[PDB]
RNA sequence: UUGGCACCUCGAUGUCGGCUCAUCGCAUCCUGGGGCUGUAGUCGGUCCCAAGGGUUGGGCUGUUCGCCCAUUAAAGCGGUACGCGAGCUGGGUUCAGAACGUCGUGAGACAGUUCGGUCCCUAUCCGUCGCGGGCGCAGGAAAUUUGAGAGGAGCUGUCCUUAGUACGAGAGGACCGGGAUGGACGCACCGCUGGUGUACCAGUUGUUCUGCCAAGGGCAUCGCUGGGUAGCUAUGUGCGGACGGGAUAAGUGCUGAAAGCAUCUAAGCAUGAAGCCCCCCUCAAGAUGAGAUUUCCCAUUCCGCAAGGAAGUAAGAUCCCUGAAAGAUGAUCAGGUUGAUAGGUCUGAGGUGGAAGUGUGGCGACACAUGGAGCUGACAGAUACUAAUCGAUCGAGGACUUAAC
């Protein structure tokens, strides 16, 4: 997979810091909804990392109005803007899966921030 | 399902004709022979390539 | 791919684990012939590991090698048998730790015996 | 992913707790129904007081299932309880605030009054 | 029509001009050598042979050793045809590789599929397994042949087989990138075949 | 269909209905195309051609049927042993048990009802669907083919414009034609979404074992969970039924006679359907009518005066071995030391997610540092370090009549 990769060494997005799963960071989202482009914020919990370059992916999740947002995303879209890091965390885990169930304090217990 | 009708012998000798079994490829040991078959150990020395490995 | 040899995932274990031993304390052995092809990719493992000599390499090694002792009247392990001798052997050599001579079929089942060295 | 009988709970105060599928409407036909697809239903529980009872047949839209909505841009929306929006006979809703966050592709569709009326469009 | 053919590599992401994201394909096709001009004044019809991949000469004979002697080149393995070129534009020893193509040409693209195997009847033929309860022993298998009265099996009731080893055009693709100086191509969606087949990229029938 | 008759079967032809898998006939439900309309547009009735394709998810009852729920372009009939039990389910009828009503004096009876009630078979032949081995194709060989012929595909809904236009008192509402987007079905593949992944990784309970601790091993479905690469995949993504061409059905006709006009027809020319034949895709020269072109090796040695027969051999292949994108085995395909075919070893990618050990904080259970550390199944790229050694077997000499050379 070394020409794989070396096709797409030029749109390997270098303008984000490196985060591990479990951590909060916030992202710069732009929106189309006709014709602007709101840059819409975008809060929670990171838990994926499923790997392979470009194709690397990554869920913030977010509880809002008591019910959860899972939302997965690039890790290289020219669609997301910036990426700011609130928090990290001590988590044991690498796939966080489980917090699709635990509301909503044991969640926030487990957001230790390391 | 059973048989229905018994076969013929011609019928059950031409099934016999892919059933023969076939001969090994063989070659003889440039130590002794005669002969081994194709790469592998003969029981004859038991030499191969030529190290004398009983 | 693996080789599932008509053996359960546990009791592929237990047949690895016995075979990795008996090449320690006999130098070779007559398995059958996927016996044999098969096992040389876990031993060249497993030799791998003797080379470095770490207290986490042998803490590695001791999952497939067993408890016996190979020589007499100076009680080594097999475990020890690696770390003193075989390592010691192989600093030249880069991979290909056992080559694999096939023998004639067996009698009673027509089972292709195979004979493995290490080199 | 949301095939005839799959009990969708409601996301509006239009009287309705637990809304039932019958019939996804597209085609012939078809037997999922992700996001933004209206389907008609019967409500199996509610809220005491509400002009939509417990044994009427009143048609719905999907908001968010645990079922993904799958944006063309790579991300993807995925939320963690199923939902549904009252409407009657046209594209303007029967219920008169609309609860929780809302998938976006609705946007897309005709339901521009149910976008205003919902907090989180994302 | 355009064409050339090649290996395949495997699949990627590549996101263009938007917030999209593209199912990819990476192929090895260039280059091509005209081997052997067939023309219609000799054989009835046209087209024309191409080769690819050549390799080392203990993998080559002396009837396909004389073969590239009109070209002029080295041996060379995977070779087909094309009917049916604009004509011509070629001569026999010009090699052709990946320049002709572009973001925009709908292709349609033919390769041998990935074989799978002796596969059974829900898998060869999108035939539908019985009850799995019920006290029922029908799953998994073909069921009903035929009505009584023909005494025989109709030809074509689906029945297990080899599932797989046929060869595959799948139609209306985009080629999105060209790379002279890599020598691969990138075709959005699947691209039949295993990894590493040999996969023909035509021009497509539009439209 | 209910029937009549008793002509195949009572040394057995399994009977209702579902599930699968279909085909076929159209007397057509749609969709394509038209006459008439008691057709103003919209939506219809009705009669014509047309089988190519589609012809749903339930509730109830054993039900076919039937009614009803909601969708839909529509939810067609009908045959095929009322298709299909050596493919399945027995829910009913019609085995014995058991009741209830009724009838009989009684045993028991009932197309009157109800609860329970062993559905056996290693596929011989023909079929079917895949794989091989011979042989032939006027010499042996390697590639690429041509297509006589065989299949597959054949469905369509919205929406916006054209156009709020024609039409219409108004209400209401277009024909034709473009452009976007779905449904179902089908064909591929794994980059995402996921599933799975029993020699991957981490945690943990009981017991047992390596002298003990630490660290590990065994077994408990893989002990149990939480994750997961390659592969197989769908619900995931990509594509499809396009534009056409040619003759036709019912129509619609232009000319024109017989029958001075008239008259689609008799001579002559059109147009016209999701029908037909191709175009699109798949197989395919065993197509004995064995086709084609390109490039090869050559035209031996002996016997039989001769017809002919052997033995050695080139082009190439085969046995044998390492295997995998292939695969039940055969086969195919990558390869056989001027070698990467496989395993190992390195460098990685992805996966798991902070190894042991050491020191420190803590009485301690634990945490912290060394340190994205440690561990890695098939996943990539190098490396002859290992195994693909030796060698053997098979395979041509081109008949002859004629025509032109």
């Amino acid at each position: 997979q070394k020409l794989i990769e070396d096709i797409t060494k030029e749109q390997l997005r270098t303008d984000l810091p490196a985060f591990r799963p479990g951590d909060t960071l916030r992202v710069h989202v732009k929106v189309v909804e006709g014709n602007r482009e709101r840059i819409q914020i975008f809060e929670g919990v990171v838990i994926k990392r499923r790997g392979g370059g470009i194709s690397e992916t990554f869920t913030v999740r977010k509880i809002s109005y008591g019910v959860g947002v899972e939302r997965t995303f690039p890790v290289h879209t020219p669609k997301i803007a910036k990426i700011e890091v609130v928090r990290y965390g001590k988590v044991r885990r690498a796939k966080l899966y489980y917090l699709r169930e635990l509301r909503g304090k044991a969640a926030r217990i487990k957001e230790i921030r390391r | 399902a059973v048989p229905f009708r018994r076969t013929s012998k011609m019928k059950k000798r031409l099934r016999r004709t892919h059933f023969k079994l076939n001969v090994p490829g063989m070659t003889e040991c440039p130590s002794c022979g005669e002969m081994k078959l194709s790469h592998r150990v003969c029981k004859a020395c038991g030499s191969y390539n030529g190290k004398d490995i009983n | 791919s693996y080789r599932k040899l008509g053996r359960t995932s546990a009791q592929r274990k237990a047949m690895l684990r016995d075979l990795t031993t008996d090449l320690i304390i006999n130098e070779r052995i007559e398995t059958t012939e996927t016996r044999a092809k098969e096992l040389r990719s876990v031993v060249e493992k497993m030799i791998t590991l003797g080379k470095r000599g770490d207290l986490h390499a042998r803490r590695q090694a001791a999952a497939y090698i067993r408890n016996e002792v190979a020589n007499e009247e100076n009680n080594q392990d097999a475990l020890q048998k690696l770390f003193s001798d075989i390592a010691t052997r192989y600093e030249e050599r880069q991979g290909g730790y056992t080559r694999i001579m096939k023998l004639g079929p067996r009698r009673g089942d027509g089972a292709p015996m195979a004979i493995i060295e290490l080199v | 992913m949301i095939q005839q009988e799959t009990r969708l709970k409601v996301a509006d105060n239009s009287g309705a707790r637990e809304v039932l599928t019958i019939k996804v409407l597209g085609g012939s036909g078809r037997k999922t129904a992700n996001i933004g697809d209206v389907i008609v239903c019967t409500v199996k529980q509610a809220t005491p007081g509400g002009v939509v009872k417990k044994g009427e047949v009143v048609k719905a839209v999907i908001v968010r299932t645990k079922s993904g909505a799958r944006r063309s841009d790579g991300s993807y929306i995925s939320f963690d309880e199923n939902a549904c929006v009252i409407i009657r006979d046209d594209k303007s809703p029967r219920g008169t605030r609309i609860f929780g966050p809302v998938a976006r592709e609705l946007r897309e569709n005709n339901f521009m009054k149910i976008v205003s009326l919902a907090p989180e469009v994302i | 029509t355009k064409g050339i053919l090649g290996r395949k590599i495997g699949m990627t992401q590549v996101f263009a001009e938007n917030g999209d994201l593209i199912p990819v394909t990476v192929i090895e096709a260039a280059p091509n050598v005209v081997l052997q001009k067939k023309t219609a004044e000799n054989d009835g019809y046209e087209a024309i042979q191409l080769g690819f991949d050549d390799k080392r000469e203990k993998l080559s004979n002396k009837p396909e050793k004389g073969h590239v002697a009109k070209a002029e080149t080295a041996p060379k393995r995977f070779v087909k045809e094309l009917r049916g070129v604009e004509m011509d534009a070629y001569e026999v020893g010009q090699e052709v590789k990946v320049e002709i193509f572009s973001a925009g040409e709908i292709v349609d693209v033919t390769g041998v599929s990935k074989g799978k195997g002796f596969q059974g009847a829900i898998k060869r033929h999108g035939q539908s397994r019985g009850p799995m309860s019920h006290g029922s022993r029908y799953h998994r298998r073909p069921g009903s042949m035929g009505p009584v009265d023909p005494n025989r099996v109709f030809k074509g009731k689906l029945l297990p087989g080899r599932m797989g080893g046929e060869q595959i055009t799948v139609q209306n693709l985009e080629i999105v990138k060209v790379d002279a100086e890599r020598n691969l191509l990138l075709i959005k969606g699947n691209v039949p075949g295993a990894k590493k087949s040999l996969i023909t990229v035509k021009s497509a029938v539009k439209s």
